[PDB]
RNA sequence: UUAGUUGGGCACUCUAAAGUGACUGCCGGUGCAAGCCGGAGGAAGGUGGGGAUGACGUCAAAUCAUCAUGCCCCUUAUGACCUGGGCUACACACGUGCUACAAUGGAUGGUACAAAGGGUCGCGAAGCCGCGAGGUGGAGCCAAUCCCAUAAAACCAUUCUCAGUUCGGAUUGUAGGCUGCAACUCGCCUACAUGAAGCCGGAAUCGCUAGUAAUCGUGGAUCAGCAUGCCACGGUGAAUACGU
RNA sequence: GCGAAGAACCUUACCAGGUCUUGACAUCCUUUGACCACUCUGGAGACAGAGCUUUCCCGGGACAAAGUGACAGGUGGU
């Protein structure tokens, strides 16, 4: 019955990352709440790009932050000591 | 009279009001984006280097 | 568009007496995207020329299509290094168009209170062969009759 | 069925029955002032013949009050269609199953508007 | 403080009038119901404009008095 | 009528609005005391109503007697010796709205090109 | 259940990762071929719509006032500290916007449908005091959950009946609210009062080829506070292209 | 409706008045040690004068005060 929260910038680090625990969920517990998607928050920042002026020429940068939960259904011991003991990859955020 | 104002912008003054915020690389009073700290020319030039972790180009 | 021609859409068929004849002389009525405030109009115009004049609202409002469409326009050719008037034959584009036009242009001279009878007057103006929107008509082959 | 225009879309189910087309737990003349805009509904049951046959039941979010009127009539136009497949010799002719692809506009830096642009003067 | 809930003199304009011609350095400081019959000196950016607080020009911030451009016509 | 000339074919409450004082929303509660609904016409007022309106309207102020007041404020501002009254009589507005450009409700007309 | 509220289910929607789909592919005319004119099928047809991406180089084009730098000048002042002030001054001329000159409208009441974003020392609900701008109160939230946040144009009834007016709202007086040590020069907003030009704009000139122009609202950056501007998002939705 | 993605103060580069000199702000050194923060008077504050005062850590170590200079310091010019 715990619930982790995974928060990274590419898509593809995380959702291999979360391609991981919900392997090793399995093994821990049949019971498994599969990765799952949520809307994803874009920003957007409109920097202007002479030095001077020329106000019509500006250029737009992106920041986006794709998100996904993973759940316990009916867990077991092995959940609480099988969970802690795995280093993601260095962007992959992690809050259970 | 300019890199005696950065001193400005850092002592704490006698009045919250008078506080403002420049940029934290070169001390550029206006259009510093709060999230970065950073002003305009700046921001933009280390996005392009890539120091700015997450932001990219943004065609839409 | 200096290649070749365009053909045009104009068609929506409306959804009472179903035609493009009222689907058009009711897209020029409106302004700034306000098609419900002419389409209400365009149909109680129907309501006062279908009681008034006693005959079809369609029939009465194409009544006045003989009595609107334009036969020559003149037109401004370039001779001797300017601009003067050698009348033409106008299509099929600048009839309807034009005819549709002189109308909602001319409807500031029905002299109503209400958009609702002054587009309900006018075309039955016009559809007795009177009024200014036909005299315009009559108006503009004048000028095109000095050619 | 399922019938999209503009932001609005309607989720559609169709069941044989007296003909009373329901929107969103409301009568539709209540749901929709202007019946003379409602009757382009009846275009996915008037090109077939089968306009009080079906009691049609909907779902509405988003877009504007016209903006669902094109969806409707399209989130039925599939499933009328999929009632019977004789209807599509028809329904996939009178531009029914078609969706609309016009949507709005991004805004360009330097422009007002999406393609509007500041006024010009020369000297 | 256009608030009701207030009414502020700068810190000393008052103390100075309140023992005692007077010469208040900066401005901003509306003459109270307290300080008519004592002439104060606010200074315009140059020079001590000299205005002497009557009683009917009470409540006003002290500054209005004294203008601070010079047009003499075009 | 009641006053000055106020309009005979108008409303009540539009029509005493012809007051230099009575307005829309002082007029729609002052209509209001005198108890004459809102829509009676203003040319078929009842007499039992039209001496009825004079007490209200005694209270608050009116045309000739409070106008004086408007130019009795706006005349001490000027011997005060006020910033704010060097701009009443030079024709330049009072607050801070810039004379720069595009300021012409207070002076006059736009002048002869000069 | 007053409410999608509750059990319960991921059916439909929708969110988001991996894929399919459109290429003149097929048919007719024409062409030698490239291609061009039309038809089926398909959600979509002729680079479907739109972004990002800007070759060789031109203007001794802009910036020594973002940062850096050649050389020169000041170096008890052309450096440094504060308080006040100017940056908002006005007899005028020009550029870009906002609001109108009314009946496709105003006033009054009811009432319906969004998209995209922001929130931790931050968003701040309900109730309570208020015509009032607001104040007290503290619920829920590190958010597809709670908050900012009731969108307005549209629509339905009554009134107005072609007047510088029941349009318009500048200008000014009084009386007030917010932040900030402080709103006089010089902020934003509210009530009452006041109520000005304007009755569709001369020669000339500007933008846009479709969800475009026009028109009505909303959000963010900067930000103790202040935007008719800027960057984005949606709602209603047109007119014409013979021709160079 | 241009740099300015916020000119009441601040930002501010400008004016008047009032004040400082190795300097408000860095690196080389020495004598002190962790230096500050706080209250009272005057002033417009910038700044002067009084007090408790800052109890360092492991000969060395970070940070600071005070003493003359190398220097700094220029939104000064092209
Ligand atoms: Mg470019
Ligand atoms: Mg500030
Ligand atoms: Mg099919
Ligand atoms: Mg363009
Ligand atoms: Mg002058
Ligand atoms: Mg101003
Ligand atoms: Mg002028
Ligand atoms: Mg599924
Ligand atoms: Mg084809
Ligand atoms: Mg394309
Ligand atoms: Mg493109
Ligand atoms: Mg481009
Ligand atoms: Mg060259
Ligand atoms: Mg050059
Ligand atoms: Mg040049
Ligand atoms: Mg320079
Ligand atoms: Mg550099
Ligand atoms: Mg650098
Ligand atoms: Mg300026
Ligand atoms: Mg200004
Ligand atoms: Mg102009
Ligand atoms: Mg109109
Ligand atoms: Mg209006
Ligand atoms: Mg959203
Ligand atoms: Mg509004
Ligand atoms: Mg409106
Ligand atoms: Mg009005
Ligand atoms: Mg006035
Ligand atoms: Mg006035
Ligand atoms: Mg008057
Ligand atoms: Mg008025
Ligand atoms: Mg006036
Ligand atoms: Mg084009
Ligand atoms: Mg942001
Ligand atoms: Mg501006
Ligand atoms: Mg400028
Ligand atoms: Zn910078």
């Amino acid at each position: 019955k715990i619930r982790i929260r995974l928060k990274a910038y590419d898509h593809r680090i995380l959702d291999q990352s979360a391609e991981k625990i919900v392997e090793t969920a399995k093994r821990s517990g049949a019971s498994v709440s599969g990765p799952i998607p949520l809307p994803t928050e874009k920003s957007i920042y409109t920097v202007l790009r002479a030095v001077h002026k020329y106000k019509d020429s500006r250029e737009q940068f992106e920041m986006r932050t794709h998100k996904r939960l993973i759940d316990i259904v009916n867990p077991t011991p092995q959940t609480v000591d099988s969970l802690m003991r795995l280093d993601l990859p260095s962007g992959v955020d992690i809050e259970i | 009279a300019k890199k005696s104002m950065i001193a400005k912008q850092k002592r704490t003054p006698k009045y919250a009001v008078q506080a403002y915020t420049r940029c934290e690389r070169c001390g550029r009073p206006h259009s510093v984006i709060r999230k970065f700290k950073l002003c305009r020319i700046c921001f933009r030039e280390l996005a392009y280097k890539g120091q700015i972790p997450g932001v990219k180009k943004a065609s839409w | 568009p200096r290649k070749g021609p365009v053909a045009k859409r104009d068609v929506l068929p409306d959804p009472i007496y179903n035609s493009k004849l009222v689907t058009r002389l009711i897209n020029k009525m409106m302004v700034d995207g306000k098609r419900g405030k002419s389409q209400a109009i365009l149909y109680s115009a129907f309501d006062i020329i279908a009681q008034e004049t006693g005959k079809d609202p369609m029939e009465v409002f194409e009544q006045a299509m003989k009595n609107i469409m334009p036969l020559l326009e003149v037109k401004a050719r370039r001779v001797g290094g300017a601009n003067y008037q050698v009348p033409i034959e106008v299509r099929a584009d600048r009839r309807s168009t034009l005819g549709l036009r002189w109308l909602v242009n001319y409807a500031r001279l029905r002299g109503e209170k209400t958009m609702e009878v002054r587009v309900a007057r006018e075309i039955m103006d016009a559809a007795n062969n009177t009024g200014a929107s036909v005299k315009k008509r009559e108006d503009t082959h004048k000028m095109a009759d000095a050619n | 069925g399922t019938g999209r225009r503009k932001s609005s879309v309607a989720r559609v189910r169709l069941v044989p029955g007296d003909g009373k087309i329901v929107i969103n737990n409301r009568d539709w003349e209540d749901y929709i002032p202007f019946a003379a805009l409602r009757e382009v509904i009846k275009q996915p049951l008037v090109a077939t013949e089968t306009l009080g046959n079906y009691d049609v039941l909907v779902n509405v979010h988003g877009g504007g009050y016209t903006g669902q009127a094109g969806a409707i009539r399209h989130g039925v136009a599939r499933a009328l269609l999929q009632v019977a497949p004789e209807y599509r010799p028809a329904l996939k002719s009178a531009g029914l199953l078609t969706r609309d692809p016009r949507m709005k506009e991004r805004k360009k830096y330097g422009l007002k508007g999406a393609r509007r642009a500041p006024q010009f003067s020369k000297r | 403080r256009s608030l009701k809930k207030g009414p502020f003199v700068d810190d000393h304009l008052m103390k100075k009038v309140e023992a005692a011609v007077i010469k208040t350095w900066s401005r901003r400081s509306t003459i109270f119901p307290t300080f008519v019959g004592q002439t104060i000196a606010v200074y315009d950016g140059r020079k001590h404009v000299p205005v002497y607080v009557q009683e009917d020009m009470v409540g006003h911030k002290l500054g209005e008095f004294a203008p601070t451009r010079t047009y003499r016509g075009h | 009528i009641a006053g000055v000339d106020v309009p005979r074919e108008k409303r009540i409450v539009i029509s005493l609005t012809y007051i230099y004082g009575i307005g829309k929303q002082t007029a729609k509660e002052v209509l209001a005391e005198a108890g004459v609904s809102e829509d009676t016409r203003t040319r078929d007022l009842t007499e039992e109503e039209l001496g009825k309106i004079r007490e209200i309207l005694d209270r608050i102020k009116v045309e000739g007697d409070l106008r004086r007041e408007v130019n009795l404020n706006i005349k001490r501002l000027i011997e005060i010796g006020s910033y704010r009254g060097m701009r009443h009589r030079r024709g330049l507005p009072v607050r801070g709205q810039n004379t720069k450009n595009n300021a012409r409700t207070r002076k006059g007309p736009s002048k002869t090109v000069a």
